[PDB]
């Protein structure tokens, strides 16, 4: 599973 | 009640992990018609980002079972998966259509549309995550293009360590790899967004330097990942 | 029909929708019929996980009301939000309570489930305390107080020392003392006594619930160290 | 804070 952005 | 007492509020149920309570009061917010605030931006987007994660960690779980159970289980699986379905497209619908009628026009700057462009672009690929029959090669492109106009306003309006279009690249080379199945354009995209911020890490500041080198290290991590 | 109502059950909870879980087990309990004790024991998951969620929202939010000592306006709205979060957390607890007065506690056949659930009785009484304030908070404190005592008994008179439910017990009603009866010596000699009571029959312990009765002693102990602190 | 039964669980 690929990460995408995480909150700030 | 007033913009600014719905923004402390958002800020206790934060605090107090209560992320429906969040996003409704951002949704509140940003529908009174005024453009949002950078900090405003960020907790609409904290709130919904936490709300529809909840639903998208549920389905990947139930989904698995029902792909699993082969009887009478099958059933119940299925029932619960679409049920929980539901309740994510109805969380994406909701996003989706604020930024349509609210965020997206309310855009003035580059960097606005960038991040909002980019949502459109996160809340179509959770659709599409989840999406099955004539539903979703529309889905798709509904991410793709909002994930394509977000990126040619970056690479032309913004710096390469800007947090904000390093983490576009980073999502839409999520995309790639995800949704539409093309990995090699996915290293690609990723790939060159990493090593051109990494050409120009003095230029970063102190508002935005954690969070561009974090998404930097994300960038590399998936290339490591998707190069096995 | 109790064994779908228990499937969805156990499905909600790999999903972490402890809501839903608390949902489909209450609907079980409902259905009038003594609870197996895996039927118990997903019951008693489900309400802690929720109850838990609002415990923990409560003292969050109580923390910031009190760090914001007027500072009024911070302050009325954190205290706005805590009684929200309040009222969420009681109808939760007498959800669960009346279960227990009208279902669970009436049918209890075994020692071991009366043990069980007038400890269950003992803690929703409890995180009401927690949030009680003035002239509902005595007739609160007795109640579970007295849910505890029964328990207490009963388990003394019935169960092996290192029995996991009787532990437990011992472990909460110690809890109960020290943090709502602010009363920390009679909490430290109930908890010694229970962890010493276990040492001295550890042939008791069995291969099934070794584990269990193990972490709650270690549990005990360290309250114990924490509270001679 | 003191620590009270964990889920089994």
């Amino acid at each position: 599973r690929s990460t995408s952005t995480p909150n700030v | 009640m007033d913009k600014n007492e719905l923004v402390q509020k958002a800020k206790l149920a934060e605090q107090a992990e209560r992320y429906d309570d969040m996003a409704a009061c951002m949704k509140s917010v940003t529908e009174q018609g005024a453009e949002l605030s950078n900090e405003e931006r960020n907790l609409l987007s904290v709130a919904y980002k936490n709300v529809v994660g909840a639903r998208r960690s549920s389905w990947r779980v139930v989904s698995s079972i029902e792909q699993k159970t082969e009887e009478k289980k099958q059933q119940m699986a299925r029932e619960y998966r679409e049920k929980i379905e539901t309740e994510l497209r109805d969380i994406c619908n909701d996003v989706l259509s604020l930024l349509e009628k609210f965020l997206i026009p309310n855009a003035s700057q580059a960097e606005s549309k960038v991040f909002y462009l980019k949502m459109k672009g996160d809340y179509y690929r959770y659709l599409a995550e989840v999406a099955a029959g004539d539903d979703k090669k529309g889905i798709v492109d509904q991410s793709q293009q909002a994930y394509q106009e977000a990126f040619e306003i970056s690479k032309k309006e913004m710096q390469p360590t800007h947090p904000i279009r390093l983490g576009l690249a980073l999502n839409f080379s999520v995309f790639y790899y995800e949704i539409l199945n093309s990995p090699e354009k996915a290293c690609s995209l990723a790939k060159t967004a990493f090593d051109e911020a990494i050409a120009e890490l003095d230029t970063l500041s102190e508002e935005s330097y954690k969070d561009s080198t974090l998404i930097m290290q994300l960038l590399r991590d998936n290339l490591t990942l998707w190069t096995s």
